[PDB]
């Protein structure tokens, strides 16, 4: 049962500094390096370097000397690697990986951790209704847009519409987030009947009933 | 500093077998460079499969093997199931420098192909009312789940103000994604029909809405 646990999601502000864990269950920890591993989207995958707990050896990808520090503690069978001086182009997701000697590779990975470096601020979305241009469904929608950071919720009727239901992953457009919901009724429910959907922004603690009426 | 070459992407049908690549630009890959193949499935889930050129990891199927093939190391799935749907990876060491390749797609193909189904929304009046104009392009049902978008006013390509989702997973297993463009609302006042087109395994579906 070989396992490494890494710790959660940071948001981190420009040149501060972050301390991430990879921690170790199902084997003898001093007795294996651990890789660590970034992974920034177009960037493919970058090695940061490794650390062998037993002995505290290290080994790092020259570019990373100045940025990453590797730690372990035996006693309680963690690594750790801590970036300091961030920058937005240290933001991605950070992996470490157990590297078996005889195997030759890295065998089990942690689930890894993902690093927002932003000094962006917690901004509400606007949330505005999305009608048909005025078959025998109809698709009805909301637009949210302008929120961060993510994520936001979006249910129909309270809930009580959830078959058809499509809330789409978001996009950045101009450094903050939009996204919109869809939902496909019967036409002869709408519009018959109310259909509102029930945007939700946790970080900014905004609520917003937007109702679908014809255009 | 070697530089480590994969093919972007491959697709394969389950039960086929198939052959990944991977090239150094220091020259040919042999033992010494352990070539390892790791695996990446939806939600960055990664796992070892081949270390050393040729050994499989722990509880790796036995359908996953490698080799060198020429210079090159490579990535042979025999029986490819479904689930070896992923990104799979190889690094090499070499220079004291553990380099990883770009990565290859694999896509199986574990359903049938589906066309897009497109929907095109208007900007809302409340929206409008800010001098801002966002249309909405949802795009539903497709399989695989790779498109392209293309927005065009009055017939004429446009790009500002465009952004498209990346594809994501429905609850059916087929692929979604949306395309917005965002005009102001003056702007929005100068063109007539709208239209959003979706191009999916070379096949366009397109749909369009007059402003007035
Ligand atoms: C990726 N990383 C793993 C650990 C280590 C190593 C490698 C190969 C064979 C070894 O026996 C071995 O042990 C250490 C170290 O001595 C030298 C290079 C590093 C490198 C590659």
């Amino acid at each position: 049962e070989v396992q490494l646990q890494q710790s959660g999601a940071e948001l981190m502000k420009p040149g501060a500094s972050v301390k991430i864990s990879c921690k170790a269950t199902g084997y003898t920890f001093s007795s294996y390096w651990i890789e660590w591993v970034k992974q920034r989207p177009g960037h493919g995958l970058e090695w940061i370097g490794e650390i062998l707990p037993g002995s505290g050896d290290t080994i790092f990808n020259e570019k990373f000397k100045g940025k990453a520090t590797f730690t372990a503690d035996t006693s309680s069978n963690t690594a750790y690697m801590q970036l300091s001086s961030l920058t937005s182009e240290d933001s991605a997701v950070y992996y470490c990986a157990r590297w078996v000697l005889d195997y030759y590779g890295m065998d089990y990975w942690g689930q890894g951790t993902s690093l927002t470096v932003s000094s962006a601020s917690t901004t509400p979305p606007s949330v505005y209704p999305l009608a048909p241009g005025g078959s025998a469904m109809v698709t009805l929608g909301c637009l949210v847009k302008g929120y961060f950071p993510e994520p936001v919720t979006v249910v129909w009727n309270k809930g009580s519409l959830s078959t058809g239901t499509h809330t789409f992953p978001a996009v950045l457009a101009a450094d903050l987030y939009t996204l919109s919901s869809s939902v496909t009724v019967s036409a002869s429910s709408w519009p018959g009947q109310s259909v509102t959907c029930n945007v939700a922004h946790p970080a900014s603690s905004t609520k917003v009933d937007k109702k679908i009426a014809p255009s | 500093d070697a530089v480590v070459t994969q093919e972007s992407a491959l697709t394969t049908s389950p039960g086929e077998t198939v052959t990944l690549t991977c090239r150094s630009s220091t020259g040919a890959v042999t033992t010494s460079n352990y070539a390892n193949w790791v695996q990446e499935k939806p939600d960055h889930l990664f796992t070892g499969l081949i270390g050393g050129t040729n050994n499989r990891a722990p509880g790796v199927p036995a359908r996953f093997s490698g080799s060198l093939i020429g210079d090159k190391a490579a990535l042979t799935i025999t029986g490819a199931q479904t689930e070896d749907e992923a990104i799979y990876f190889c690094a090499l060491w070499s220079n004291n420098k553990l380099v990883f390749g770009g990565g290859t797609k694999l896509t199986v193909l574990g359903q049938p192909k589906s066309s897009p189904t497109v929907t095109l929304f208007p900007p809302s009046s409340e929206e409008l009312s800010t001098a801002k104009a966002t249309l909405v392009c949802t795009i539903t049902d497709f399989y695989p789940g790779v498109v392209t978008v293309d927005w065009k006013v009055d017939g004429t390509p446009v790009t500002a103000g465009m952004e498209t989702t990346q594809p994501s997973k429905q609850s059916n297993n087929k692929y979604m994604a949306s395309s917005y463009l965002t005009l102001t609302a003056r702007a929005w006042e100068r063109h007539s029909s709208y239209s959003c087109q979706v191009t999916h395994e070379g096949h366009s579906s397109n749909k369009t809405l007059s402003r007035a």
